[PDB]
């Protein structure tokens, strides 16, 4: 029971699709009894695709060919990596109904670009949480956040400048996905800060923000 | 005889439509038929998903379909044919969507436990009024701190027709948590599941520090040079 | 201790909950609820607008202060879905707001050109 | 120095000053003042602190 | 809210902790019965944490 990759594919999206895994070459699909959030959750971090959002049990037209069904049951807690650190025990043992198969629907991951600037190590911030780019709002900016985004940008540290740049460096146009960001200093990127709900702000393009490092 | 359909919390907490018939033991029979046929014929196969496990238990089981499609949230008049040599009458039972039901959004309000029950220092009942939504089907769920609680907590009642209106359903749900979870102040949330919801699911919270407050204290600083907040 | 109930910057009103331990017994610990209002005495009705006439009247909807129209996660066993927090809503702004800045436009006027140029009602506020 | 009639200043009436000059942010700076404004002598705050009572979570 | 909403409130009597599930709720509002159209009682329903004691809210 060795799950090497979990590939989503018959799906809009690379990471949006229904599960299959594999095992010494063989492409294999997965059904479960207990086949919760939490694992898609495992699913769509060994891929390194965002945070898991639905886990549809969803059956299709029959026509549509599958992989059988994959021996082990997987089961687990699902705030591990990868498909090995939780157990998978009963080996052989296939208990899912007849002709059904899984579907994860994870984000695609946060990409973090710095646009609008003649260089990527300074411009004005834009974010990818859904599949449209867009950038933060000002509201309550703090050098915490500055810092934790040139961590995340792997492009230095910060030096705090006297605003004049930044608002030079372009007001940008399109929409706001994050608002009343708010990093603690020691979060590996803009995610796990706190922050408003994506796309929820109450300003204006003109208060899109931009990091110098 | 039953034949559960899948309500909306079926539909939404498990994202599975399952049709669903219990046969209870009534005589124990070798070739059960849970057989969940469709008007158009077609059987979406199922047999002895779960036994049924009842106080007789002879030869008794749950056939679960797996009929997953649109054709149900459409609509149509699916059947399983629970047909059996002993006791020679078909004891079948047939299920619909209900068609055209309004769809009117409950009115949900979190009712913190009375300041009778607390003087007791035993239990504290918290109590999800859901009220106002005309679809009958509710999903109702209480979360303390992002985690789902276990279903032995709370306890929640069919949905009944509220009195003053005229086809629109209530429904609680009773928490039952110790007393000294609540006075330490502890954010119980109430997570309802419904068709006629706009986001389909409402979350409120309660705890004792929001609750009902027993001082208000407030200061109308009116201040000439306020300008800004700061 | 002062949880941050709502910490409203446009109509300067904070409003603060806390469980006062008063006395032994767990009951009547009293639940206080210290809200915090700022009246601008000199703030026009249309903030935004300095022409605006002054603004005498300061009504403060606490229901309207205390909505939470943001939409929430949680955590189903199959599914993350947005929930919303409040059955209320579906802006006066008596103060400023120190992260936001407002401007007006006033016509300015040298040889009849009539330039049109944009204040800043809050100076130190986008500097 | 502004110079206007008295039954003008005091029907409202917000005369507006605005600068124009090179250290300035947006190059204009503007205060306003009327009657109600600039020193009065009264302050007709009238607070409704509606529905404290009822529902805040 | 109910009061905020200005159109209804529902006033709900929480019977709980009774062990034989029988059950006869009914609403006065100055002394005299209201009628039993304009209330609702549930059935008496099983008190999970305790093992054989009933609740029921009306
Ligand atoms: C408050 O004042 C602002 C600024 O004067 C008003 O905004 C302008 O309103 C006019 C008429 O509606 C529009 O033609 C302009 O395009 C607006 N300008 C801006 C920058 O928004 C605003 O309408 C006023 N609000 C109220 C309630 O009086
Ligand atoms: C409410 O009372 C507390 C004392 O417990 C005090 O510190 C606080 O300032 C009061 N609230 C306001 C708004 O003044
Ligand atoms: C004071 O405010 C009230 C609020 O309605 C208003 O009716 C009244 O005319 C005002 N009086 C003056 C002198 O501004
Ligand atoms: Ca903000
Ligand atoms: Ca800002």
């Amino acid at each position: 029971p060795v799950p090497e990759g979990v590939r989503l594919a018959d799906g809009p999206g690379h990471c949006k699709g229904r599960v299959e895994v594999k095992h010494q070459n063989q492409w294999y699909t997965v059904c479960q009894t207990g086949w919760s959030l939490r694992a898609a959750k495992v699913v769509c971090r060994q891929l390194g695709c965002g945070r898991a959002v639905l886990t549809q049990k969803r059956c299709n037209k029959h026509a549509y060919g599958r992989k059988p069904i994959w021996l082990s049951q997987m089961s687990c807690s699902g705030r591990e990596a990868t498909l090995q650190d939780c157990p998978s025990g009963p080996w052989g043992k296939n208990t899912c109904n007849h002709d059904e198969d899984t579907w994860v629907e994870c984000e695609d991951p946060f990409d973090l670009r710095l646009v609008g600037g003649d260089n990527l190590c300074s411009g004005r911030l834009e974010v990818l949480h859904k599949g449209v780019w867009g950038s933060v709002c000002d509201d309550n900016w703090g050098e915490k956040e500055d810092q934790v985004v040139c961590k995340q940008l792997g492009c230095g540290k910060s030096l705090s400048p006297s605003f004049r740049d930044r608002k030079c460096y372009g007001p940008g146009v399109g929409r706001i996905w994050l608002d009343n960001v708010r990093c603690s200093g020691e979060e590996q990127s803009l995610e796990q800060c706190q922050h408003r709900f994506w796309g929820f702000h109450d300003c204006t393009h003109q208060e899109d923000v931009a990091v110098i490092c | 005889v039953f034949a559960i359909p899948p309500s909306f919390a079926s539909i939404f907490l498990t994202k599975s439509t399952k049709l669903t018939c219990l046969v209870t033991d009534l005589t124990t029979y070798d070739s059960v038929t849970i057989s969940w046929t469709r008007q158009n014929g077609e059987a979406v196969k199922t047999h002895t998903n779960i036994s049924e496990s009842h106080p007789n238990a002879t030869f008794s089981a749950v056939g679960e379909a797996s009929i997953c499609e649109d054709d149900w949230n459409s609509g149509e008049r699916f059947t399983c044919t629970v047909t059996h040599t002993d006791l020679p009458s078909p004891l079948k039972q047939t299920i619909s969507r209900p068609k055209g039901v309004a769809l009117h959004r409950p009115d949900v309000y979190l009712l913190p436990p009375a300041r009778e029950q607390l003087n007791l220092r035993e239990s504290a009942t918290i109590t999800c009024l859901v009220t106002g939504f005309s679809p009958a089907d509710v999903f109702v769920q209480w979360m303390q701190r992002g985690q789902p609680l276990s279903p032995e907590k709370y306890v929640t009642s069919a949905p009944m027709p509220e009195p003053q209106a005229p086809g629109r359903y209530f429904a609680h749900s009773i928490l039952t948590v110790s007393e000294e979870e609540w006075n330490t102040g502890e954010t119980y949330t109430c997570v309802v599941a419904h068709e006629a919801l706009p986001n389909r699911v409402t979350e409120r919270t309660v705890d004792k520090s929001t609750g009902k407050p027993t001082l208000y204290n407030v200061s109308l600083v009116m201040s000439d040079t306020a300008g800004t907040c700061y | 201790e002062r949880i941050v109930l709502v910490d409203n910057k446009c109509k300067c009103a904070r409003i603060t909950s806390r469980i006062i331990r008063s006395s032994e017994d767990p009951n009547e610990d009293i639940v206080e609820r210290n809200i915090r209002i700022i009246v601008p005495l000199n703030n026009r009705e249309n903030i935004s607008d300095p022409t605006s006439p002054l603004r005498t009247r300061f009504v403060y909807h606490l229901s309207d202060l205390c909505k939470k129209c943001d939409p929430t996660e949680v955590e189903l066993d199959n599914q993350i879905v947005t929930a919303t927090q409040s059955n209320i809503c579906d802006e006066t702004c008596y103060t400023y707001d120190r992260n936001k800045c407002y401007t007006a436009v006033v016509p300015l006027v040298y040889g009849g050109e009539t330039k049109m140029v944009e204040t800043a009602l809050t100076p130190d506020a986008c500097y």
